[PDB]
């Protein structure tokens, strides 16, 4: 399965 | 295609992907008690029965909880947003 890299919130 | 939050925390950070076909969930390892990505093409839990083995029927719109047609009645409601189905986790006034 492919992951990817988002941002965390507040 | 996939979402930028955990569908499971709502949060963001390193995401697991769904390979099922037009589904754009994806979850953190954490969130699916997982050390390392799944080896290969992975189905995420959505598609899954909350109660059973039975792939589900109907889904809760706001996390990953779902159901096959034996475990489905009561189980999800409609909600302010769209009328999309939400289960008891969540406010339907405010999903
Ligand atoms: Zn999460
Ligand atoms: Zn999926
Ligand atoms: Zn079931
Ligand atoms: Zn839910």
């Amino acid at each position: 399965a492919r992951t990817k890299q988002t941002a965390r919130k507040s | 295609m996939h979402e930028d939050y955990c569908f499971q925390c709502g949060d963001g950070g390193e995401l697991v992907m769904c390979d099922k076909k037009d589904c754009p969930k994806a979850y953190h390892l954490l969130c699916l008690n997982l050390t390392q990505p799944p080896y290969g093409k992975w189905e995420c839990p959505w598609h899954q029965c909350d109660e059973c083995s039975s792939a589900a029927v109907s889904f809760c719109e706001f996390c990953p909880h779902s159901f096959c047609k034996d475990h489905e009645k009561g189980a999800l409601v409609p909600s302010a947003l769209e009328g999309r189905l939400c289960c008891s986790e969540h406010d339907p006034m405010a999903p």
